């Protein structure tokens, strides 16, 4: 949405940072632990995945249906589950030669308390010694794991030093699909989430400003899994990087966008545009 | 051409309109700024009297097309057809000469008094054996079921001969006739 | 065939468009130069001229004879859509003013119209009222159906339209219910169906369209920064100081007297071709409809037998 | 307007008037002090590492600021420290440094030095302000502010394949060749450096940011985003709302001003941000803090048009759509109601004219005052002579008894004035000078003798 | 269509008739004021 403005039963051509026609993006899924004990992961973590001008999450879509397990053999139903982000400047080599380190100050995205409270950590971790936990050549990836705070699986896995602003956020708990954008300007970094001015569309709004001056180049979604015989299964989260691009949209007698042609895609919206 | 000449005053957010002024009181870094003010201000003067000047033309083009048709149906002829060469029913037009252009001088007709009269179709002899219709005028009765012929833009009553009645192929709608029938219904 | 043959009479002063009444930007168009009284003279010109093409239009419209019974009733074609009964107005000019997208007496207290106030321009009221142009096309009617004047009734009028073209009497008296049929069956498929695919109905729709798209552009170069910092002189005089004010007020003064110079040179040519229009319109009503034509094409496509005109 | 005094009768169009604004309106919902004493507070840093703060919802007094300052050089563009004081903007965002004003050309714009393209880049896209202060030894130590004597700025920051990293505009200078530089303790030009694997080559140059006096030197850059909606950062220095309705209203909401009309409408848009806007970036709409949403719209002139009469001398004035009750409410700045608009002239008449050379409208007339005012005539049509239809076989003619010949004069112009202009005579005065510019502004002047001599030869 | 295409070529008061010669040359702040100039020249030849 636009910042600061409202407009109303109008169509402008306005340009901005929008994601693309097509582009499902990332498909991201967590899962339950293995059925008990050794909780099931997947691939990530080991990806660095470039920042560029933002990103937008879908959140919790393909909830409140009958799914399947990731890790189970049988069918179960969906829920929302909440993506935690891990935001930084510059990545290298754990010792272990594996990837996935931050080097200086990081900012983590954390929700906590069974999705009723999320947090914002500008907090640069230092690779805890240890048998298993990030030692010599004895690694897995981190899995921040919470009971049916997650800062103690964290704090477990890495250490904490330097920490600054602990933004702390509520949000409802609720089943239905969100949206959550990152965008990086010279004021800082911008959170965007669906869920301020009531909840009635899939538009997202500006709603914290967190101090990063630092220019934010990389970003990794951190795994996470769900302590439950039981089958219980989670939704899925896709990522879709932003562009510098230019839309068309239509605005309602509220102060929401209902279409939007993206000048691009192909000649007819060249046109349209 | 007053507006061609009126532009040479205006000034174009520079603080003369004077060249030589401008070279006068002002240095070179900004000697061409101004300069540059004053050239797009003459220049779209320029244009504009040019795209004036163009436009003009295709008006002067139909002008001349018009004036052409005008003389060559108005003047040299009789025109049949009415309002094209002035109003009423043309008699004659004479072509001069007029500043940047002609002058058309028409003369019409103008009918000033009218009569309110009947008239027939035709004329035609008991079983519709033969019939008339007028010719450039109309047929007209006094009273006692006597024809006569009148003019068809003036109002003088003379006896049907055979010169302004012409034969015309018989009809339903036309009216029959008794006693003291035309000498071409004879 | 529809032919446009009038303008849009459109008067812009000289301040509220280049500026919005503020002294700073009145004395910089004061030592800009005096463009706008010539802006002023242009369009008072160009309104003049067209009210006196209107004039002359309707004076040459205008018939000596008339007959107002003989469309109405003595017709056994059902020409009702020229009969003329709050309006004065035929059937096919309700259609027209009806089935497009295009008053006076309190336009300012409704308030489209008060965005042109806003702007700096307003559209003036034509010359004749609309009733007056209804009665001067209706009079046409009952002159159409008289001369081979006197009046006749419009069966015996086609009659003797038909009988020059080529169609014998015995012809026309052998079938004469079938030729009435034709003509009210043509009528009624010429009146419904006639407002979705036709080039005529998209002509005065597209007239309309770009008469509505000329005072739209006007409106819509005031939000032009035109490379200033905005396009609002109060927020470049409360932004910046009184040395570079004059760059930026200069700049928006060139775009808003050159938006106004385009819209003028637009007037000129749109009245240069409205006068053409305005003369075929007299040559069609004083060849097709008060007569009958000998030449075909110029009164539409086939050979011509009667011509009606309405607004 | 026209600049002559004898003039042809006839109606024309003598400009709008406007209403002018009657009263004052004023929100500026309360916020908090700025946080400014940061600037004055800590230890000044260097411009390799130097702070940023955003400041949003503030209230700043520059007064208190400028007692402390004393500046030596600002250099402001699309904005001015006399509208940075009075004007509100969206958000205010400030970077501060310690350099001496010896290298105070090191920051101008263009310039080739390494602080330009190793460290702080100024960013030229929104309205900027850089102030070069000097703050002098009483007030420094009033506020703790002390120089730790350790100064530096990047001189070269080249990556492994020995090409320098160019800094975008508006950023944070490259965090490892700024780490590289903070880390050491003397004056290097080309030194390797391993940022956890990487080879880089940092070169650390030092200055000396004092002066004999003591006094401290310091760069103020100052950015100032003006946005489209509510502004919420403003400088420190009437009435409530349906107390005025319809009329022209001077706003002072929320930082942004003007001048139109606000009315009750329905509720049209989000209710969190306050102002709505339309496609033409023109703001009507306003959500007060009661939820209460007035609707806005700029006060409407009244358009007015002059009828003229030479010969008579006689002037009165109509309006082209205004009512009679529009008239009585606001100053214009008897009435007769008429279809086109109320005239403050001109007296009724029961009368008809075949034709006006003084046409007022739809059919209307204006004949001139031969009581002490205009009459409003109306044109009507005159009808002709109408003929009956008849039935039978005799039809009715009406053939005329007495005419007389009506002479028509046409005028046709058939010709245009043939001018040819001098381009090189008319653009310039024959000054070498405006020759040249006109040379180097790329040629005119052979186009426009082309199409004059096309023109004239048609 | 001679006159058309032959307006590229006109530097309009600028340094230069290419974009990609002023924007190599002049600072930031310039460059807006000569590519403004640039626009309005070839605007003024579109619209005529
Ligand atoms: C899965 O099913 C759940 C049912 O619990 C869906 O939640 C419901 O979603 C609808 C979407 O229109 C919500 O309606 C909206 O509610 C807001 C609340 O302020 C209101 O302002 C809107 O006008 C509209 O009525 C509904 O409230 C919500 N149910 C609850 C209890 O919150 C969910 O959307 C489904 N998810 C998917 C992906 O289909
Ligand atoms: C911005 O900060 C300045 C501080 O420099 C404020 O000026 C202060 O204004 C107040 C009242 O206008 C002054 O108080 C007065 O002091 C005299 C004695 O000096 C006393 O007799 C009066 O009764 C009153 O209390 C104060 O002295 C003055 N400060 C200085 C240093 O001169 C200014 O008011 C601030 N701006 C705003 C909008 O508040
Ligand atoms: N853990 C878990 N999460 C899930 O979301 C899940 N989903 C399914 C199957 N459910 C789904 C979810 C989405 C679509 C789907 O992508 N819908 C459409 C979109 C069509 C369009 O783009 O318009 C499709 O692609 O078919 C289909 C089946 C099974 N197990 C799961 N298990
Ligand atoms: C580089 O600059 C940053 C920002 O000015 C300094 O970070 C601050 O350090 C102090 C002291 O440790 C803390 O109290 C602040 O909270 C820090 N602020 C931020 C935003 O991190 C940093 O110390 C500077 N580096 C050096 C070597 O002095
Ligand atoms: C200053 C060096 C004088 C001699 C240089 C001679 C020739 C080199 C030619 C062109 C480059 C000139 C660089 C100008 C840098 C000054 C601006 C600054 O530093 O901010
Ligand atoms: C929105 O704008 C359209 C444009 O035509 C208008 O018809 C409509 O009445 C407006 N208001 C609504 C949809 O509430
Ligand atoms: C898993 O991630 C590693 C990166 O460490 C990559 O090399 C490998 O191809 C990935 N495997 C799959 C199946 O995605
Ligand atoms: C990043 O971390 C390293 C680790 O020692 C530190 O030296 C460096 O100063 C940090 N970066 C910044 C910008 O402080
Ligand atoms: C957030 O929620 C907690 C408990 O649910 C409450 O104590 C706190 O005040 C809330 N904060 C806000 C800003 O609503
Ligand atoms: C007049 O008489 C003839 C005689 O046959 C007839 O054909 C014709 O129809 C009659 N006309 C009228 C009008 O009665
Ligand atoms: C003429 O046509 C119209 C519309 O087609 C119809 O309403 C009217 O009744 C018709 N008149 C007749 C059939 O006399
Ligand atoms: C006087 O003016 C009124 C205006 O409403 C009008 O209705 C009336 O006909 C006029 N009287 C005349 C023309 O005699």
């Amino acid at each position: 949405y636009p910042v600061g403005r409202t407009y109303a039963n109008i169509t402008i051509m306005l340009s901005g940072l929008f994601p693309h026609q097509a582009d499902k993006g990332k498909q991201y899924i967590y899962s339950m632990y293995h059925m008990v004990n050794d909780p099931f992961i997947s691939n990530y973590s080991y990806y660095t995945e470039p920042f560029d001008n933002g990103f937008v999450v879908r959140i919790g879509a393909n909830s409140n249906i009958t799914g399947s397990s990731v890790v189970g053999s049988a069918n179960a139903t969906v829920k929302k589950i909440y993506p935690a982000l891990m935001l930084g400047s510059v990545v290298g080599k754990f010792p272990s030669n594996k990837t996935g380190r931050y080097f200086n100050h990081t900012l983590v995205i954390l929700p906590e308390k069974c999705g009723t409270q999320i947090t914002a950590l500008y907090c640069v971790l230092q690779p805890k010694n240890q048998t298993n936990c990030t030692g010599h050549t004895t690694y897995t990836s981190y899995v921040l794991v919470e009971n049916k705070n997650l800062k103690q699986s964290l704090q477990t896995w890495f250490d904490l030093k330097d920490c600054l602003f602990e933004k702390k956020y509520n949000v409802s708990a609720d089943e239905r699909e969100e949206w959550f954008g990152i965008t990086q300007d010279q004021q800082g970094v911008h959170l965007y989430t669906s869920r301020k001015n009531g909840f009635k569309s899939n538009n997202m709004f500006l709603f914290a400003t967190l101090p990063i001056y630092e220019r934010l180049r990389y970003y990794t979604v951190m795994p996470r899994s769900i302590k439950t015989n039981d089958h219980m299964a989670w939704s899925a989260f896709y990522i879709y990087q932003l562009h510098k691009l230019n839309y068309l949209v239509e605005f309602d007698v509220e102060g929401y966008i209902v279409r939007a042609s993206d000048c691009g895609a192909n000649d007819y919206t060249q046109l349209q545009c | 051409l007053s507006k061609l000449a009126s532009e040479l005053s205006n000034t174009f957010g520079a603080i003369s309109a004077s060249i030589g002024d401008i070279l006068k009181r002002l240095d070179t870094l900004e000697q061409e700024v101004q300069i540059d003010r004053l050239i797009n201000g003459r220049l779209t003067s320029l244009n504009a009297f040019v795209s004036q000047q163009l436009v003009r033309s295709e008006a002067a083009a139909r002008s001349s097309q018009l004036v052409k048709d005008k003389v060559n149906e108005c003047v040299k002829s009789q025109s049949s057809r009415n309002g094209f060469c002035g109003q009423g029913t043309h008699i004659v037009s004479f072509a001069v000469n007029a500043p940047n252009g002609f002058y058309f001088v028409h003369v019409g007709y103008h009918p000033t008094d009218y009569v309110n009269q009947t008239s027939a179709y035709g004329l035609c002899d008991s079983s519709n054996t033969k019939c008339i219709a007028a010719k450039n005028g109309y047929f007209i009765k006094n009273g006692s079921d006597d024809w006569m012929f009148t003019g068809s833009s003036y109002y003088q009553p003379e006896p049907i001969t055979n010169f302004n009645s012409r034969s015309v192929e018989p009809e339903v709608t036309f009216q029959n006739l008794t006693n003291n029938l035309p000498p071409p219904l004879s | 065939e529809f032919i446009e043959t009038s303008i849009q009479k459109v008067t812009v002063d000289c301040k509220q468009y280049v500026c919005n009444g503020f002294e700073r930007c009145e004395q910089l168009l004061e030592q800009y130069g005096q463009f706008c009284a010539k802006i002023n003279q242009a369009l008072h010109g160009v309104n003049l001229r067209q009210d006196d093409a209107t004039k002359s239009l309707f004076e040459s419209i205008r018939v000596p004879q008339s007959a107002p019974l003989m469309a109405s009733l003595s017709g056994d074609y059902n020409l009702s859509l020229f009969e003329t009964p709050g309006n004065y107005r035929s059937a096919l000019e309700d259609l027209l003013f009806d089935k497009v997208t295009l008053g006076y007496m309190k336009g300012y207290d409704e308030c489209l119209i008060c965005a042109q106030y806003v702007a700096g321009y307003k559209v003036l009221p034509p010359l004749y009222d609309s009733n007056m142009e209804a009665m001067y096309t209706a009079s046409l009617t009952g002159s159409i159906a008289g001369a081979l004047a006197a009046s006749l009734p419009f069966a015996q009028s086609i009659y003797y339209r038909m009988n020059g073209i080529g169609i014998t009497q015995n012809v026309l008296m052998e079938n004469q219910k079938l030729i009435a049929n034709k003509f009210n069956q043509a009528l009624g498929a010429m009146q419904t169906g006639f407002t979705t695919t036709n080039q005529a109905f998209q002509k005065v729709q597209d007239a309309v369209n770009a008469n509505a798209q000329a005072l739209s552009k006007l409106a819509s170069e005031l939000s032009n920064t035109f490379g200033a910092i905005s396009a609002s002189i109060g927020d470049i005089l409360k932004r910046l100081d009184t040395l570079e004010q004059e760059v930026q007020i200069d700049r928006l003064i060139n775009g808003r007297l050159t938006s106004l110079n385009a819209f003028v040179s637009q007037q000129l040519v749109r009245s240069e071709a409205a006068a053409r229009s305005s003369q075929l319109v007299k040559d069609k009503v004083n060849e097709c409809v008060k007569s009958q034509s000998s030449r075909n094409g110029f009164c539409g496509q086939g050979t011509h037998i009667v011509s009606f005109a309405v607004n | 307007s026209y600049g002559q005094f004898d003039m042809n009768s006839g109606v024309y169009s003598a400009s709008y008037f406007n209403a002018q604004p009657r009263g004052y309106y004023y929100v500026a919902n309360e916020l908090e002090e700025c946080a400014l004493d940061v600037l004055f507070k800590n230890i000044a840093p260097q411009i390799a590492n130097y702070s940023r703060r955003v400041f949003t919802n503030c209230n700043y007094n520059l007064t208190k600021l400028l007692s402390l300052v004393e500046v030596d050089e600002f250099v402001c563009d699309k904005t001015t420290p006399e509208s940075l004081a009075t004007g509100c903007y969206s958000s205010l965002v400030v970077d501060w440094f310690a350099l001496p004003l010896s290298m105070k050309s090191t920051l101008a714009i263009g310039s080739a030095e390494a602080i330009s393209m190793f460290n702080y880049n100024q960013d030229y896209s929104n309205p900027t302000c850089r102030i070069h202060a000097t703050i002098n030894s009483n007030v420094s130590s009033s506020l703790n502010f002390t120089a730790n004597n350790n100064y530096a700025y990047i001189s070269r920051c080249q990556g492994t394949d020995g090409k320098p990293i160019l800094l975008q505009k508006g950023q944070l200078p490259n965090i490892a060749c700024r780490s590289g530089v903070l880390g050491l303790s003397n004056d290097v030009d080309y030194f390797g450096y391993n940022f956890n694997g990487r080879i880089f080559y940092i070169g650390r140059k030092s200055y000396t940011p004092r002066t004999s006096e003591g006094s401290i030197q310091m760069v103020y850059v100052i950015t100032a985003n003006y946005a489209e909606g509510p502004n919420n950062v403003c400088p420190l220095k009437t009435d409530n709302l349906d107390s005025l309705l319809g009329q022209c209203i001077d706003y002072d909401i929320n930082g942004v001003v003007g001048q139109g009309v606000f009315q009750k409408c329905n509720s049209t848009g989000i209710p969190s941000q306050v102002f709505v806007y339309d496609s033409f970036h023109n703001i009507i709409g306003y959500h007060s803090k009661n939820g209460t949403y007035y609707c806005m719209a700029p006060c409407v002139s009244v358009p007015v048009s002059v009828i003229y009469d030479k010969s008579s001398n006689s002037h009165a004035t109509l309006y082209g759509s205004v009512a009679c009750d529009h008239i009585k409410m606001i100053p214009s700045v008897g009435l007769l109601q008429t279809a086109v608009g109320c005239v403050i002239g001109f007296h009724n008449t029961s009368d008809t004219v075949e034709d006006c050379n003084l046409p007022l409208g739809q059919s209307l007339c204006a004949k001139p005052p031969s009581n002490n005012t205009f009459g409003l005539a109306v044109m009507k049509y005159e009808n002709p002579l109408k003929v009956e239809v008849l039935n039978s076989s005799e039809f009715e003619i009406s053939v005329p008894t007495n005419f007389s010949f009506r002479v028509t004069e046409e005028f046709i112009e058939t010709s245009i004035q043939k001018v040819t202009v001098d381009c090189k005579q008319y653009v310039c005065n024959g000054f070498e000078r405006c020759e040249q510019l006109l040379e180097q502004y790329g040629q005119f002047c052979a186009k426009i003798n082309q199409a004059l001599h096309g023109v004239n030869l048609r």
